[PDB]
């Protein structure tokens, strides 16, 4: 059972964001951090990431939970850490953000849709500008890059190899082991 | 079905159909949802009727649930560009973009039958359009520019201020014939000549 290995790695304080970030994986992932912190508030939690990205709200659930935790969260990029994956990767404890040697990172701006009456779309657009701004503010904070560069580089998909991602600021180390 | 009929004269015999007969009397029929195809048909007719005799009035019978915005502004502009006056007449309903076309007929010549209804509402988007935030910001601006453009042409023809229009179309506003008259959208309510 896939779930038996995942619960064994749980006792080892290892958790996986291995899919698109949606509310169901986020709620599972937020539950796990609450558990583990309840068990030991001084031992680290390892979050391995392999993700296309997904819902920002789902990701903010996870990110805030990561930050309010008593212990440090170590994030590891396996395979792909894209968009919200990249965000959560860069959101782990400084110094404890890792990339495997052949992982790739993708950062870009938010995607969504508009729908409804002109007055409803006007409000949707207010939030597009609010959220975009905050999303860059935070990535600029994780990486150390000026908010002007995050915005410019995020306009269209930018990919980073492990070595490039370490330059930019997404990670602190590249695991050779 | 839609039968055709035969008229005769000493010059000969003419078979035709109701709409043709109407078109001969300079009457256009806008009884469908304004879409691209429809808008083209109506423009074609406006320009053609304007060519045959630009000093005679063109009548548009309107029974429509509205349609797309740029189709609306295609017909609106043609209606305004043409030399001949345009008598607009609401038979069953003129809603959304239809209400704007009803209001846009030349002053004094906008009318409606006693049990007709005019609905006025702001540009909606039933579908979802998707993209990067950068692409949608552009769309939202265009949807806002379209919305306010409807408000100021409506204002131009009802005599009201765009701010009022903008407030009234925030939620759907249904008007009876007499109420549409009061509102500025039409000039007279047709009385039964039977
Ligand atoms: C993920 O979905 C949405 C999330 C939305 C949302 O979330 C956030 C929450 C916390 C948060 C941030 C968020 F952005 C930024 C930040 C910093 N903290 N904030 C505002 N607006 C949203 C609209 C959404 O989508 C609505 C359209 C989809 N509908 C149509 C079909 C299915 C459902
Ligand atoms: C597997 O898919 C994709 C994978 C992608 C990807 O992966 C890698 C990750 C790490 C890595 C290497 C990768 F190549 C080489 C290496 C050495 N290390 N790197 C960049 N771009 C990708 C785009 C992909 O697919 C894009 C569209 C498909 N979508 C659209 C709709 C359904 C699916
Ligand atoms: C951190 C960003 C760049 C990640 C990006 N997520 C999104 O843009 C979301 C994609 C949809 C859920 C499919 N969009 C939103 O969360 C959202 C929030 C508010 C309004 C509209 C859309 C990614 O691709 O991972
Ligand atoms: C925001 C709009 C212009 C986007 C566009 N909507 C339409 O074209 C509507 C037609 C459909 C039958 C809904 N038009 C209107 O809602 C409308 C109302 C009043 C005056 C003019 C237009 C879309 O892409 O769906």
């Amino acid at each position: 059972l896939t779930d038996s290995v995942y619960e064994r790695l749980l006792s080892e304080r290892i958790i996986f964001l291995g899919s698109e970030v949606n509310d169901e994986i986020a709620n599972r992932l937020c539950a796990q951090i609450l558990l583990l912190a309840a068990e030991d508030a001084s031992k680290d939690i390892s979050l391995y990431i392999n993700s296309p990205g997904g819902s920002i709200s789902a990701g903010m659930a996870i990110y805030d939970t990561m930050v309010l935790a008593p212990c440090d969260i170590a994030t590891y990029a396996m395979g792909m850490a894209a968009s919200m994956g990249e965000f959560l990767l860069a959101a782990g404890t400084k110094g404890k953000r890792y990339a495997l040697p052949h992982a790739r990172i993708l950062m870009h701006q938010p995607l969504g849709g508009v729908t409804g009456s002109a007055a409803d779309i006007a409000i949707q657009a207010e939030q597009f500008a609010v959220i975009k701004k905050e999303m860059f503010r935070l990535n600029a904070e994780f990486t150390g890059q000026p908010i002007e560069r995050i915005e410019a580089d995020s306009d269209r998909d930018r990919w980073f190899t492990a070595a490039e991602a370490l330059e930019y600021g997404f990670v602190d180390h590249i695991i050779t082991r | 079905i839609l039968p055709s009929f035969i008229e005769h004269s000493s010059f000969g015999v003419k078979e035709s159909n109701p709409y043709n007969k109407l078109f001969e009397e300079r009457i256009i029929f806008l009884g469908v949802q304004v879409d691209d195809a429809s808008a083209n048909d109506i423009m074609a007719q406006l320009l053609v009727l304007e060519s045959l005799d630009p000093d005679r009035d063109i009548t548009m019978y309107i029974n429509s649930p509205g349609g797309g915005f740029t189709s609306l502004m295609a017909i609106y502009d043609t209606m305004q560009y043409v030399r001949a006056d345009i008598q607009t007449v609401c038979l069953g309903q003129a809603a959304s973009a239809a209400a704007v076309l009803l209001a846009a007929g030349t002053p004094g010549k906008r009318m409606a039958l006693p049990n007709a209804r005019v609905l006025i509402h702001q540009p909606s988007l039933s579908g979802v359009i998707q993209g990067q935030f950068s692409d949608l910001e552009i769309q939202a601006a265009e949807i806002e520019r379209m919305r306010t453009l409807m408000e100021t042409t409506l204002a131009r023809h009802t005599g009201k201020d765009a701010g009022v229009i903008r407030k009234d179309t925030d939620r759907d506003k249904i008007l009876t014939a007499e109420e549409a008259k009061d509102y500025g959208i039409i000039d007279t309510v047709l009385e039964y000549r039977k």
